[PDB]
């Protein structure tokens, strides 16, 4: 029991390219797509874990 | 080494503050410190461009050293660790020893400025001064500032004083 239950969702995830087409078939057990995110690639960075004041 | 600093010169002066590198005259009217002001300036130059050479010549690319991974991928993160380590390692070896040798050019070369600053007061002067060690003349003639300044500056005018300088030596 993590989090008080038992069942588990598993979290999946992909790149649609521009000019491209997804379909989700599913006869149960879909947790679907709401909110989706438009994305443009950056320079190359990385995740800072630390605890300091952001100024 | 040239042997002019902690050499046939002994010890630095606390009273010269103008520069690295002078004169240190006594006459009649009184006594100073003077520094030569074009070898201190030669050597501020060239000082500075070694520094400038050494910290602009470091150049990067915006790049982030941290990755993640996760229990199933251990040879990336040890082959991530050794290109870390190995930069690592290669730098500071790098900067180490050339911090070291460096040290090594730069104390050189201010004793080869005294060396050559010693020979051109030398040349200059020739047999109208004796050499009494320590990187000090005695005149055998009569010098006001005058004479100084221009034993200072590089013009000396050693026929002005060559006759006098003649009979006080042969005596």
């Amino acid at each position: 029991k993590v989090r008080d239950q038992e069942g588990r969702i598993n979290y999946y995830w992909t790149l649609l390219e521009p000019g491209d087409t997804i379909i989700f078939e599913a006869n149960g057990n879909l947790i679907a797509p709401r909110y989706a995110f438009a994305l443009s690639r950056g320079f190359g960075s990385g995740i800072i874990n630390s605890n300091a004041p952001m100024d | 080494l040239f042997g002019a600093i902690a050499g046939f010169i002994e010890g630095g002066w606390t009273g010269m503050v103008d520069g690295w590198y002078g004169y240190h005259h006594q006459n009649e009217q009184g006594s100073g410190y003077a520094a030569d002001q074009k070898s201190t300036q030669n050597a501020i130059n060239g000082i500075t461009n070694k520094v400038n050479s050494v910290i602009e010549k470091m150049n990067t690319q915006f790049t982030a050293v941290g990755k993640e991974f996760n229990k199933l991928e251990r040879r990336m993160e040890n082959l991530n660790k050794k290109v870390d380590d190995g930069f690592i390692d290669i730098w500071t070896y790098n900067a180490e020893l050339l911090v070291l040798l460096e040290n090594e050019r730069t104390l050189d070369f201010h004793d080869s400025n005294v060396k050559n600053l010693y020979e051109k007061v030398k040349s200059q002067l020739k047999n109208n001064a004796k050499e009494i060690g320590n990187g000090c003349f005695e005149f055998y003639h009569k010098c006001n500032d005058e004479c100084m300044e221009s034993v200072k500056n590089g013009t000396y005018d050693y026929p002005k004083y060559s006759e006098e300088s003649k009979l006080n030596r042969e005596k």
